[PDB]
RNA sequence: UGGCCGUUUUCGUUGU
């Protein structure tokens, strides 16, 4: 029964139309993929030494937000569950940065690109930092001046966007339905009239305005959701969608297993 | 055993709690200790 | 009653997180020409209280 | 200084089973479910469908306090079906609906590019 | 000998950042410890427009 | 302290005897007290700090 | 201080775009334009790059103790 | 007990691989204080990593 | 091998 109609696809942003599914389901999918998509991001920042004007905590934080290519994270076990003593390369991807400036003039600009992967459960395409392009320098982590050296020994792990907002693969989920308010679920504030004040949505042409003589439908329901996804780049939007669906599926499957096992 | 660093010339040295508190190399009277060696951690959160 | 709800993720993204510096103070004290106080790691046998 | 562990919002302690059922003796064929480590994301989805079923008399839940990660679901199917079966039936229904949606999206993305 | 330490305020935590060690006006040792930490907004803060 | 135990409670100034009451205990995280939004009037209190 | 990593509101990484914004401003393009060419539509992001203040250059202008 | 005031890590548990210091060692449940957070957590003696002359040594030091 | 000690008085600034 469920349908799908992608309107504009891309690496990051997906602008589709989902219809013929319970609004509860669309909302829960949005929520789960905003919150319950396992990913990879910096977890333990071990600073061998620092000489910058930025507090060590400040850098550890800035690293916490750096998006990590996590296309194979699904293979990586949870560091909580992995049986290895301390961390292992099958439950942890080690990245190290060691940048420096020399000379009495100018200012260096350490970027995300300078990050480097030391190990990782290869060849799983995990650990690499994301970039818009190849020459796109990217995220700015700091600025260095004469004699100032920065050295760090980062660590990442597999956590979920619940435990922090760095594990969020989703950036901004658009979401709406009934662009003409057929179901009337919203009452429109106004000073003179509803129609001559409120500008129309961008999906205005996608559903025909109600006819002037049209009367209310008390059995009507929400049917067509237009949800435009976007990502930081840590995972492809299609991967986001499929992984969210898979996670929700396995979660319900776990619940059903619990139900049956209880007896 | 207890290194230091000048605030004017930024050259490292040490003292044994008996030398007067002065920079050995430039004579400046403001110094700082240097970072320990045990390992520093952050959760990046 | 003038209370606010904050987007947890907005906090986690570096919203209104600030720094806090505290400076301690101390100095060696003199009770006379031959009596002073020395910064040092005190052993328990040599010191009391 | 007394904040809960952010890893505890989803991880479960060993001694507590993921789900806990409590029959509702004050009316017939009614049960109350004591969930663990769950919120609106799961509850709303389960409730919508279990309401859509024909042989369900009353179904509801509530989030006690957003500072705690568990909720309670009230379910009362007609005498025709025991509630456990209705809940697992809805579980299967959403499972298959999601599978269908995934397959359609996969095909659509393949063709689109 | 008697202890004359300068314990950290029991209600504070963080990391020592920058130790200073110079003479006072009168030529005794005269120290300063700038401990630091970052304050995460949480339940019970204050804000204003 | 365990849940449901009795403990006093107060605000300053304690103008009228409806500024002191005996409540019941509920253990919770975070480091603030919380009151049902109704009982603010007898304490003449608000959460602006 | 420094351009942040992720927009607090949404989460759309912006920090990497700061330099490009300065560059575009250089040739005199009006700010709204520059924010456009970066593809920043939701003003939840426009607020930052429009109204962030760079201090790290100021903080570095002091000679480090090293 | 000669096993106090030493740097210690966690090998298993919800804080796998966090540097911690032994603040209190009453018995059979070591109270260790971490660095990344501003808190101290109890933990069984066998779920920790103890620094030694070389490498990280489990509970045999 | 338990047992175990951290100023006052001013003034200020603020808070509800
Ligand atoms: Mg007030
Ligand atoms: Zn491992
Ligand atoms: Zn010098
Ligand atoms: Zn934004």
């Amino acid at each position: 029964e469920p349908k799908v109609n992608i309107i504009n696809a891309q690496d990051d942003e997906v602008e589709l139309m989902l219809s013929d599914v319970n609004l509860s389901l669309a909302n829960s999918l949005r929520r789960t993929m905003l919150a319950e998509v396992p990913t990879l991001a910096i977890d333990l920042v071990e600073i061998k030494m620092n000489t910058s004007v930025l507090a060590d905590e400040f850098i550890s934080h800035r690293l916490g937000l750096i998006p990590l290519v996590s296309e194979d994270v699904e293979e990586m076990k949870y560091s909580r569950d992995c049986t290895c003593e301390d961390y292992c390369d099958e439950c942890s991807v080690v990245l190290e940065l060691s940048a420096r400036h020399e000379g009495e003039e100018g200012t260096t600009d350490v970027y995300s690109s300078s990050l480097i992967k030391v190990s990782g459960p290869g060849n799983l395409n995990v650990g690499e930092p994301v970039r818009r392009d190849d020459y796109d320098q990217g995220i700015l982590l700091c600025k260095l001046r004469n004699h100032q050296e920065l050295n760090i020994r980062c660590i990442a792990k597999k956590g979920i966007a619940k435990e922090h907002a760095k594990w969020s693969p989703c950036s901004a989920i658009a979401f709406e339905y009934d662009p003409h308010n057929k179901l009337k679920h919203t009452d429109f504030w106004f000073e003179v009239d509803a129609k001559k004040e409120w500008p129309d949505s961008k999906y205005a042409t996608w559903e025909e305005p109600p006819k002037p003589g049209e009367v209310f439908d008390y059995k009507a329901k929400p049917n067509r959701f237009y949800m435009t996804v976007e990502t930081t780049g840590s995972l492809k939007a299609n991967q986001v969608f499929s992984r969210g669906i898979k996670t929700l599926q396995e979660k319900l499957a776990n619940v059903l297993f619990e139900l049956e096992n209880s007896r | 055993g207890v290194k230091y660093t000048c605030g004017a010339c930024a050259h490292n040295f040490s003292l044994n709690k008996s030398d007067p508190v002065r920079c050995k190399e430039c004579g400046h009277r403001v110094i700082y200790k240097a970072r320990t060696k045990r390992m520093i951690q952050f959760d990046a959160r | 009653e003038d209370s606010m709800i904050m987007n947890q993720s907005s906090i986690d993204r570096g919203l209104f997180r600030s720094l806090f510096f505290r400076s301690y103070m101390d100095q060696e004290k003199r009770f006379g020409i031959s009596i002073v106080e020395e910064f040092e790691k005190p052993t328990r046998a040599t010191t009391l209280r | 200084m007394n904040a809960p562990d952010r890893f505890e919002l989803f991880i479960l302690p060993d001694d507590v089973p993921k789900l806990k059922i409590t029959p509702d003796s004050r009316v017939p064929n009614c049960i109350i479910i004591k969930f663990e480590r769950e919120d609106h994301t799961l509850a709303n989805l389960l409730r919508e469908e279990l309401a859509l079923y024909p042989d369900v008399t009353f179904v509801a839940y509530k989030v006690e306090h957003p500072l705690f990660a568990n909720f309670v679901m009230r379910l009362q199917t007609e005498e025709g079906t025991r509630p456990k079966q209705a809940l697992e039936r809805a579980c299967a229904s959403i499972i298959n609906k999601l599978k269908t949606l995934d397959h359609k999206f996969n095909e659509e993305w393949n063709i689109k590019n | 000998k008697r202890d004359a330490s300068t314990p950290l305020r029991s209600t504070e935590n963080g990391i020592v950042d920058q130790v200073l060690l110079t003479t006072n006006q009168e030529g005794l040792k005269f120290v300063k410890v700038r401990m630091r930490t970052t304050k995460v907004p949480q339940i019970g803060d204050k804000f204003a427009s | 302290l365990m849940d449901d135990d009795p403990v006093l409670f107060n605000r300053q100034p304690s103008l009228h005897k409806m500024s002191m009451m005996a409540h019941r205990v509920k253990v919770m995280p975070y480091s603030t007290f919380r009151l049902n939004l109704s009982v603010t009037s007898p304490y003449n209190a608000d959460f602006d700090g | 201080m420094i351009i942040p990593v992720r927009c607090f509101s949404c989460g759309k990484v912006v920090g990497d775009k700061w330099d490009a914004y300065l560059r575009l401003l250089e040739e005199g393009k009006q700010e709204g334009d520059a924010l456009d060419e970066l593809k920043l539509k939701r003003y939840c992001c426009r607020r930052m790059v429009l109204t962030h203040v760079d201090l790290i250059e100021k903080f570095l202008r002091y000679n480090p103790l090293e | 007990d000669p096993t106090l005031n030493k740097t210690v890590k966690i090998r298993q548990g919800g804080y796998k691989g966090k540097i911690g210091i032994v603040k209190e060692a009453n018995g059979d449940r070591f109270r260790v204080e971490l660095h990344n957070p501003n808190k101290t957590i109890p933990i069984p003696c066998s779920f920790l990593l103890i620094e030694s002359t070389h490498g990280w040594v489990p509970y045999e030091d």
